[PDB]
């Protein structure tokens, strides 16, 4: 034997043929996905949960190919997601689909990988025009805009029940968490959910929902203005980098040593006093020793906080972190709370702090949300992130793409206008990429429960003649125009869809052989 | 095309998915069909370590049994988040779940889309909300009628046991919720009300304790067992060897500065020691007659038991975090951290302590209080599972008492708002709807889905469920022209139908409410699910 | 509409066929030729040496010519039984140069 | 969550069944799975196509190109492509030829169907389409026939039949091969003025004897046949007895005796001297008359006695075996001859003539030859093929049974005619279907305009197994027809093929018309059964 | 009680054998409901031996695969008996059986007992059959018209 | 016929759950398992019981 290597390998053409068949079978699971018509997907995962989304990003995530072409189709699932966040089944249907339509030759052909992918260059290029022409610009500063733009990506989800209820709920959310360009981020977006509840009942409210009750019986639950102040420090007493090692030769000396721990603590208690805050907030645990001389001057004890809930709560009453407590000043601690208060459910305690609303620093907010289950609320949560990005491509995008499978089929109509006229040898693969951009229109028809010969027959007519906002209908299967449809997409997402999907085409057509298990 | 993606893989889609949320929900509605109703069967579950739990709550089965199906799993889920808010509504959302998805699989087959089918089930919904602000009934708690939450108790207490022990939780409950009650209108059931399980005598003898109880007693022998007045000191700080801080130690020159070292010990010992004493020299008027009793919520050393025994002062050591709190409700005074400032006004008052040692373990009771703001009930039982049965009959009666004060509406039970839904959901015009065409069929699927919950009442009595709801359709009839409204329940000892607002049978309003709504997400996201896999790394 | 479980894929032909085509497969068949060739590269002259060669009987056969060196050993291989039947053509119709 | 519900169906039939249903797979999946072996008749496609070895379990290795011969030996569990091995194998046995054609074009129109069916058209009406399209295929085919002959007798009229079949398989050799076949075939055929009424022709006229050793060259044609047996009791006259008369006798020569057992019972020692000569005078009087009719050569196909084969040294008289039944009545229609199971005595009307025998070796092993000259001979003659080995040997055979198959189906029929062949007829054929499309407007269009696409594979794998780009030369054939001379454009292979045109006439290279209508019927139903399978099951092991 | 018995004996009780006939008759009809009709599927019987049979007839399909389900047996033994008199109806009977369980089932999950729902069908079937009478259309046969044997050939 | 459906959808459960119910004479088995360890004790009843 010769190194690690041979076993089987696969060489020739059916190296390319085993990386497009593999391919091919990643969009025809979520194939049913795309759609307002669209199913739903149950995965079962080895930690025994429950994922069941009809997202082709959490579905994809989670299922374990083992395949080295298939594998790169997983990859753009988070593609999508990361840069935007919506379109992630569009882009694997349809990279699925261009690596099938547009290369079907070599097996017939006979043509160069390269020469294939020279043509798939000038036809990104050609397509990002298209998308450019028939793209409306649409006012960022329209409320009833924004309500109508939320719901394409609602249209699709179980949401669409309350999506006069969800436009509510993701443009507040956008619209706090953008800073004046307009750079907002999903970091400071809760996610935190409440078990059971009415879906009508959650609204978005201003602060950080804490779990975690009152520390002492004392502490007022219901306070008018509070004030907060973050410490990192621990309020129990801190043992040091080094031992102390303290040697005791007269009894007096260690009852001293018990008595400054008091004292020390109190010390601490007693520069937090000076700038008199009734709620305050400790990364760390806190000694019940402590508390006292928090509680007689109106100091609030909560329990410790993660490192994540403290940046939220900086924001929200402009509060500073101040970790050293000699250091703390009155310009440090946090005003304008509008309310504090704690409700009873019967899993945790919740406490809850509110903005009194009235640039700065960009103002954090939680978003509460009322299910009738555990994974329910795990499928709202993913509705809402797809939802509430949707609203940051237009503020930085203004441009506004068609919808309904409008963008891939205005794209197909002008590549087989000018695969004509390109002649030469690259009209083959120039042409091939029309047909794949007219599959993803194609899928709300079969989802529909129409028939794609007819629909899409007239589609393709009606385009050039009536305008380039003609769609199909997801619900009636009909032919109708975008401008009374009244939904739309951002062209961000539209443009992440074409540029992912044949970039990532060109990366399996230079395939040559496929060799696995050399070493780790 | 998955064995192409995975070598190994197991996937079910289509029919053969659409059987598997059917079949699943099937098996798990039937486990707890015997279940519902005051008459249902009496399950007993036995794992391999030996322990035996004994309970009428579906909440327990789906715990206790593992389950393989991820349908049920769903399903599990959903009905344990119900008894977390609400405190009731386990079984009977595993009943609404399972039969939703039979009632719509009759059209599926048919080949109505699913879309159009789970569509139907939200527009079907929204009108049970409408109907139930006319449904409800309100009462005032001006009144403060103890009558009205005797029977309403008496609903979630006749289905977990028999009338037995019925009759004697029915005033103990009513009268834990009686002080949650306050001017303030807050209420609060976890420090409101606790369950402390002891086996003494028979799970009859259970009775209601208007104060405190605590699992802890005197150590020493010397210290007064039952005390007339006594005034509760709380003290969260705790006398013992600490953590001393690495452990530096004492270095001696001379034997005899080793003992003069060793006095050092008891030097932070006594010095808190010292306060306790001041404190008593204003409470010493009357001291025969009255007392002073030590509450401490961590251990306290055995050295400095013997300090309080010569001064008849009760300790007690390693008691619970959540009963420092309710010592300001039961007594009356204030918690004290630190013994530096002492003052009469934080020290409680109680006017009877006792305490019954049974066995090894000693308990201390605590009664007669002036102006109790806190109470407890102390469970009483034959066995192991007697504790846990008697406990979760109580809880679940807790919070069905409680959701009513909250708000001032009321629903009547024994299927009265399931039969009402019915005949509004049939006779309502579909133009007033925004369902149309094909969704029209899915409502239908939805009332008649309600209309199994009264059947399953009936079939745990053996009368035949189709016969008696014969009689109560005709009833509604003439019930309309007669210009007089009165709600149709179903009295399952007769076979006959009955009245709930005579005969006492009611059901919370968040229970109901948050049912419906959490058991159409999960049959709509159950219908709209048509292929099953699994995958992952393993 | 399945029958039960999951439905693994079926291999066109049968487990256990060993196939391969392009450039590799010639080469891989030249190479077999070749490989018999080295054996009987000495043997060509009048100088050339005889092969020793036992089969699974322990019956020992000496021969110079390449006939009978290859009616010996068993060929598996298919491109190296072309080299055999050369040899025994060579035989029956002449019977010289069955080496060359 | 852990374990699946297993589906109520799991208890239902049997874990060993199988199934592949709309929905649930195949739908151009089970297309892709035939491609593997698509791919492998492709580069045995034409002239310059590739043999492929296949090894048996039982050790046997047979390398040829042709589809139904590779696809026999092959054990192949996809169900699926057994439509295809079956519809191969009805070309070899009824006509028996286009084995190749059969194969490729049934595997182009599933996949020309790939498209059909991501459109939503469903296999009820791609079904439709390709029986329209093949009925207007097959009406076409008449008027684009130049080749038009009513002789099917002279030899140079079989260079455009019989030589375009061998020029595919075995391309090394052309007038060689042809002429092995040509030969063969006028001596089997009667000579006459004009013979009318479809004289009967069969594919057991002509016989491969191969030989081992020697060039193709150095072989001929043989009129009678060449079997190798080993003569007994005499060496050969040569011509000195001239034409000698046949006794070809079914049973062998011997005593007659009863099917039963019998033995010999002896009551007296009298019986006993007279037993030896008996049975030595019984057989010599059967054996006498037969030297008196002259017949100088006796065939019994069983064993025969030593005591008969005593008497028959001695006058002259050859004997032969002959132990297989079907070469018997081979012989039998060298000399012109009924076979005899009776003795008795030869009749002059039953007794054929051989002009001479003589036992010599070929390759090294006495063979005895049966070649007749200036004698009359009925549907038999023989090749004898002359080969290093024996593996190569084997394909020309078969391309020896291609070429006599090819005069079966010109004689049989009224005739085959002929067509343009290297790839000029397929690129016609899509100009044809095309338009068709265009005339009658429906949703059949799709399935009209897939089902002309098909046909580009035969005339580009000429170009493929050239070494040629299928984006140059293909393209620029089709502009070739517009527009008799626009008609016998086609495909060149050469290194003069960079102009793409070369003139069929000149090398005379034709096709058979009957063989066509017959490929294109089994290859079109053979995908249509493949697109009519909604469900499969199948089975353990 | 059954194990007393004999300890390798099983058996399901009640409801436990009832949802046995409903599931596996909906099971065999969701196989061969696909055939019903001129429009309907074609099958392709592959055994271990690599012989194919393409048929759309229950007859064939149920005896070259053997059923382990014993509630699917009298299904296809009543199928194998429709079809030796009448040569035709596999089909029919298959879909009639699995759909009177189904059906019938929706009523004992109400509180029904089987008893009962066996009498409506005999009540029901016997109308039936004197409706059968008066639906048929009685033919003269002797002209012997080819026009009217080509259309219920055909069909 | 050969085999079993044995007793379908029981996947819901651990294959270790088994189910009794006072139908199908469980009850009186229940009551029977009680005879098994009842004559021991009633044996030893008494000041004559045997240890
Ligand atoms: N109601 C609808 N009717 C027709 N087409 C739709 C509809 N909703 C979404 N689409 C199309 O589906 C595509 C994907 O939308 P969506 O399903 O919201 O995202 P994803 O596919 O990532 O889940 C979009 O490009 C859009 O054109
Ligand atoms: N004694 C009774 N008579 C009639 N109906 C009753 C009686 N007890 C309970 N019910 C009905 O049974 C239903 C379920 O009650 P319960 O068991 O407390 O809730 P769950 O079934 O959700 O645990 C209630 O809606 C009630 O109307
Ligand atoms: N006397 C000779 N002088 C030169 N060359 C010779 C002589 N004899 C044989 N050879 C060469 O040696 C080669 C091998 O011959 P040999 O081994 O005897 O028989 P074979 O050719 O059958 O192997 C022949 O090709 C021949 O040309
Ligand atoms: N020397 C040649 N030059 C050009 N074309 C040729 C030559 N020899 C054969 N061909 C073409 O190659 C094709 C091979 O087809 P073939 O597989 O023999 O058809 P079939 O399967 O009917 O026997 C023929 O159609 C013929 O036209
Ligand atoms: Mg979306
Ligand atoms: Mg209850
Ligand atoms: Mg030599
Ligand atoms: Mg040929
Ligand atoms: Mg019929």
């Amino acid at each position: 034997v010769f190194m690690n290597a041979s076993q089987e390998r696969t060489t020739g053409r059916q190296a390319q043929i085993s990386n497009i068949t593999a391919a091919k079978a990643v969009a025809d699971v979520i194939r049913t996905c795309l759609g307002p018509k669209a199913m739903l997907k149950m995965l079962l995962d080895p930690m025994g949960g429950l994922v069941l989304t009809n997202d082709g990003h959490a579905i994809l995530r989670e299922i374990d190919v083992a395949h080295p072409a298939a594998k790169s189709m997983l990859e753009l699932s988070r593609t999508q997601d990361e840069e935007v966040g919506d379109g992630t089944t569009t882009v694997i249907i349809l990279a699925g689909e261009i690596l099938a339509q547009c290369a079907p030759y070599l097996i017939e052909k006979n043509i160069h990988p390269v020469i294939i992918i020279q043509a798939l260059k000038k036809a990104l290029t050609d397509a990002l025009e298209v998308i450019k022409q028939v793209s409306k610009p649409v006012d960022v500063e329209n409320d009833a805009a924004m309500k109508k733009l939320i719901q394409a990506s609602i249209g699709t989800k179980y949401v669409i029940h309350w999506s006069e209820k969800m436009c509510e709920l993701a443009l507040d959310a956008v619209k706090t968490v953008r800073k004046d360009f307009e750079i907002d981020i999903k970091r400071y977006v809760r996610v935190e959910k409440i078990p059971g509840g009415d879906v009508l009942d959650s609204r978005v409210l201003k602060g950080v929902l804490l779990n975690k009750d009152v520390v002492h019986p004392k502490m007022s639950r219901h306070i008018e203005n509070p004030r907060v102040v973050l410490l990192d420090c621990p309020l129990e007493y801190k043992k040091g980098e080094s031992q102390t090692n303290i040697e005791i030769e007269k009894e007096e000396d260690w009852n001293r040593i018990l008595q400054i721990e008091e004292e020390q603590v109190q010390l601490m208690c007693e520069q937090i006093l000076a700038v008199r805050p009734t709620l305050v907030i400790t990364e760390k645990g806190v000694s019940d020793l402590a508390q006292h001389y928090l509680l007689k001057g109106g100091c609030s004890v909560l329990r410790r906080v993660k490192k994540s809930d403290n940046n939220r709560i900086a924001r929200v009453t402009g509060a500073t972190i101040v970790n050293r407590v000699e250091d703390l000043k009155e310009s440090d601690v946090g005003t304008n709370c509008g309310l504090f208060k704690v409700e009873m459910i019967g899993d945790e305690y919740f406490s809850f702090l509110d903005n009194c609303k009235e640039s700065g620093l960009q103002k954090a907010c939680t978003i509460m949300l009322r299910g009738g289950s555990k994974d329910i609320l795990n499928e709202i949560d993913r509705n809402l992130q797809d939802a509430m990005a949707v609203a940051r491509n237009v503020m930085l995008s203004p441009s506004l793409s068609p919808g309904g499978g409008a963008t891939e089929m205005a794209v197909s109509v002008k590549l087989a206008e000018k695969a004509k006229q390109l002649e030469g040898i690259q009209q083959w693969p120039y042409q091939a990429v029309a047909d794949a951009m007219e599959c993803i229109p194609r899928t709300l028809i079969q989802n529909a429960g129409g028939d794609p010969i007819r629909l899409l027959s007239q589609l393709r007519a009606k385009h050039a003649q009536g305008n380039f906002t003609t769609g199909i209908d997801g619900d009636k299967g009909k032919i109708v125009d975008m401008v009374s449809y009244g939904i739309w997409e951002p062209e961000v997402i539209k443009q992440q869809s074409v540029k992912t999907a044949i970039e990532s085409a060109c990366l399996l057509l230079r395939v040559d052989d496929i060799v696995s298990g050399v070493r780790k | 095309s998955l064995q192409l993606l995975n070598p190994k893989a197991e996937s079910l889609r289509r029919d053969a998915a659409l059987k598997v949320n059917v079949t699943s929900a099937e098996g798990l509605q039937s486990v707890l069909e015997t279940n519902l109703g005051p008459k249902g069967t009496l399950k007993m579950l036995v794992d391999g370590a030996g322990n035996i739990k004994l309970t009428k709550d579906g909440k327990v089965l789906l715990t206790e049994m593992q389950i393989q199906s991820p349908t049920a799993v769903l399903i599990a889920r959903a009905a344990a988040a119900q008894d977390e808010i609400t405190g009731d509504g386990t079984t009977t959302v595993v009943c609404l779940v399972g039969e939703l998805l039979r009632q719509a699989h009759r059209f599926i087959q048919e080949g109505v889309h699913p879309r159009i089918i789970t569509d139907g089930f939200e527009i079907a919904r929204k009108e049970s909300m409408k109907f139930l602000d006319e449904f409800k009934i309100s009462k005032t708690n001006l009144s403060n009628d103890r009558e009205f939450l005797l029977q309403v108790a008496r609903s979630s207490l006749l289905t977990k046991v028999d009338a037995d022990l019925t009759e004697v939780l029915t005033p103990i409950v009513t009268d834990a919720v009686l002080s949650v009650y306050d001017a303030q209108a807050d209420n609060l059931d976890l420090h409101m009300v606790e369950i402390m399980q002891m086996q003494h005598l028979s799970p009859k003898d259970t009775t209601f304790i208007k104060g405190l109880v605590l699992d802890h007693g005197g150590r020493h022998p010397d210290m007064p067992t039952r005390v007339k007045n006594a005034y509760v000191l709380i003290l969260n700080v705790s006398l013992e060897y600490e953590k001393t801080e690495v452990n530096s130690g004492f270095f001696y020159s001379s034997a005899d500065q080793r003992d003069k070292l060793a006095a050092s010990e008891r030097k932070f010992v006594d010095a808190k020691l010292k306060k306790i004493i001041d404190l008593k020299n204003e409470v010493c008027g009357m001291d025969p007659d009255k007392g002073f009793v030590i509450i401490n919520q961590k251990g306290i050393d055995p050295m400095s038991l013997d300090v309080f025994a010569k001064h008849n002062i009760l300790a007690l050591r390693r008691a619970k975090r959540r009963n420092m709190e309710r010592l300001q409700l039961v007594t009356g005074g204030e918690a004290q951290n630190s013994v530096e400032d002492l003052s009469p006004q934080i020290l409680g008052f109680s006017g009877l302590v006792y305490q019954e040692t049974i066995g090894e373990e000693k308990f201390t009771y605590v009664t007669e209080n002036t102006d109790p703001k806190s109470c407890t009930i102390l469970i009483k039982g034959s066995t192991h599972y007697a504790l846990a049965q008697t406990k979760d009959a109580v809880r679940d009666g807790l919070r069905a008492v409680a959701n009513v004060l909250k708000d001032k509406n009321i629903i009547p039970g024994a299927g009265a708002f399931y039969i009402a839904l019915s005949r509004y959901l049939r006779s309502a015009n579909m133009n007033k709807l925004g369902a149309k065409g094909k969704t029209k069929t899915g409502i239908e699927a939805f009332a008649e889905a309600l209309l199994v919950i009264p059947k399953t009442l009936v079939k745990n009595s053996g009368f035949d469920p189709l016969d008696v709801l014969a009689m109560v359709e005709d009833e509604l009839d003439d019930a309309q022209d007669s210009d007089e409204t009165r709600y149709v329940g179903v009295d399952l000892n007769i076979g006959d139908s009955c009245d709930p607002t005579i005969e006492g049978i009611w059901d919370s309003y968040r229970v109901l409410r948050n049912a419906i709504t959490g058991a159409t997400g999960i049959a709509s996201n159950l219908l709209l699910c048509d292929e099953l896999l699994r995958a992952g790394r393993s | 509409m399945n029958f039960g479980s999951q439905t693994p894929t079926i291999v066109v032909l049968k487990e256990g066929t060993d196939a391969s085509q392009g450039k590799g497969q010639i080469i891989s068949n030249i190479n077999a030729c070749v490989a018999v060739q080295e054996a009987l590269k000495p043997t060509l002259g009048p100088l050339g040496s005889d092969i020793l060669i036992v089969t699974s009987n322990q019956k020992t056969t000496i021969s110079n010519d390449g006939a009978t060196i290859l009616k010996l050993l068993d060929v598996v291989h298919p491109a190296a039984k072309t080299l055999v039947d050369i040899s025994r053509a060579q035989d029956a119709e002449v019977g010289d140069g069955t080496t060359s | 969550s852990l374990r699946l519900p297993q589906n109520p169906n799991a208890g239902l039939f049997k874990q060993g069944y199988n199934s592949y249903s709309n929905a649930d797979g195949q739908i151009i999946k089970s297309i892709a799975a035939i491609r593997e072996l698509h791919q492998m008749c492709l580069t045995s496609m034409g002239p310059c196509g590739r043999n492929k070895i296949i090894v048996n379990h039982l050790g046997k290795i047979i390398i040829t190109n042709d589809a139904a011969t590779m696809l026999r030996e092959l054990d192949i569990v996809h169900p699926a492509v057994k439509v295809l091995v079956m519809a191969t194998e009805q070309q070899k046995i009824d006509m028996g030829d286009g084995t190749n054609l059969v194969m490729i074009l049934a595997g182009e129109l599933l996949n020309v169907s790939e498209k059909l069916i991501s459109m939503g058209l469903s296999a009820v009406e791609i079904i439709q389409g390709y029986n329209m399209a093949r009925k207007f295929t097959l009406k076409e085919l008449d008027e684009m026939v130049v080749g038009e002959i009513t002789d099917k007798n002279d030899k140079n009229e079989l260079l455009k039949m019989i030589k375009p079949v061998i020029s595919s398989k075995k391309y090394g050799s052309e007038d060689i091969l042809s002429e092995l076949v040509s030969e063969a075939v006028s001596h089997v055929l009667p000579v006459a003025q004009q013979a009318g009424e479809i004289p009967y022709f069969n594919v057991d006229s002509i016989r491969v004897v191969k030989i081992m050793g020697g060039s193709l060259s150095n072989s001929t044609v043989i009129k009678g046949m060449v079997f190798n047996r080993e003569p007994e009791g005499h060496v050969k006259s040569l011509s000195e007895d001239k034409k000698h008369k046949v006794a070809v006798f079914t049973c062998p020569l011997d005593i007659a005796n009863t099917e039963t057992k019998g033995t010999v019972l002896l009551h007296n020692a009298q019986e006993m001297l007279d037993f030896s000569k008996g049975e030595e005078k019984q057989i010599d009087a059967m054996m006498k008359e037969i030297a008196d009719m002259g017949v100088e050569c006796i065939v019994a196909g069983a064993g025969v006695g030593e005591l008969a084969l005593h008497y028959l040294n001695r006058y002259g008289i050859l004997v032969l075996k002959v132990p297989s039944k079907f070469e018997l009545r081979r012989l039998c229609r060298v000399c012109g001859a009924t076979p005899l199971p009776r003795l008795g005595a030869p009749t002059p009307e039953e007794l054929g003539l051989v002009e001479t025998v003589k036992t010599m070796e070929i390759g090294g092993d006495r063979v005895t030859v049966f070649k007749q000259e200036q004698g009359e001979i009925s549907r038999t003659s023989t090749i004898i093929l002359r080969g290093a080995t024996q593996n190569n040997l084997d394909d020309i055979e078969r391309a020896i049974d291609d070429g006599v198959a090819a005069v079966k189906g010109l004689m049989k029929p009224s005739g085959g005619k002929l067509l343009p062949g290297a790839g000029a007829t397929e690129i016609e054929l899509i100009s044809r279907i095309t338009k068709y499309g265009e005339r009658t407007p429906g949703l059949l269009q799709l399935a009209i305009k897939q089902f002309a696409v098909a046909f580009e594979v035969v005339p580009r794998t000429l170009a493929e197994t050239a070494g040629l780009d299928v984006n140059e030369v293909l393209p620029n054939l089709y502009a070739a027809h517009n527009v008799t001379d626009h008609l016998y454009k086609g495909v060149d292979i050469d290194g003069e093929s960079d102009e793409g045109v070369k003139d069929i006439r000149e090398e005379n290279i034709y096709d058979m018309l009957a063989t066509k209508k017959f490929a294109i019927n089994v290859a079109t139903e053979a995908a249509t059964t493949v697109l009519s399978i909604d469900q499969i099951i199948m089975a353990k092991k």
